[PDB]
């Protein structure tokens, strides 16, 4: 597993002629895995041959 | 003079988008100019009533 995060943040406004409150939520990762490592699968089924 | 101004329904919904729109103030101005220019006219004869 290469998984690491960029962002993680959260940021609030509000409407003065509403009143209510919007809150969002930021989140940036990279997802990514290594091809060095060993990395082994069971499948069944009809499998190719190679 | 400067009067009152006007009550509005309160509405969440609507003031999503109506958070920067724009009242102008109920405002009355009057002007007042110069009206009189008058003057009064007298004679003294010194010697004849001597």
């Amino acid at each position: 597993f290469m998984v690491y995060d960029n962002l993680h943040k959260m940021e609030t406004v509000r409407n003065p002629r509403g009143l209510y409150w919007n809150y969002y939520y930021h989140v940036w990762q990279t997802l990514s895995v290594s091809r060095f490592a060993n990395a082994v699968a069971f499948v069944s089924g009809d499998v190719p041959a190679v | 003079y400067t009067d009152i101004t006007k009550e509005k329904q309160y509405d969440a919904e609507e003031a999503e988008q109506k958070v920067f729109e724009r009242e102008m103030p109920n405002v009355k101005t009057l002007f007042h100019e110069r009206n009189r220019q008058g003057f009064y006219h007298q004679t003294i004869q010194d010697d004849s009533l001597k």
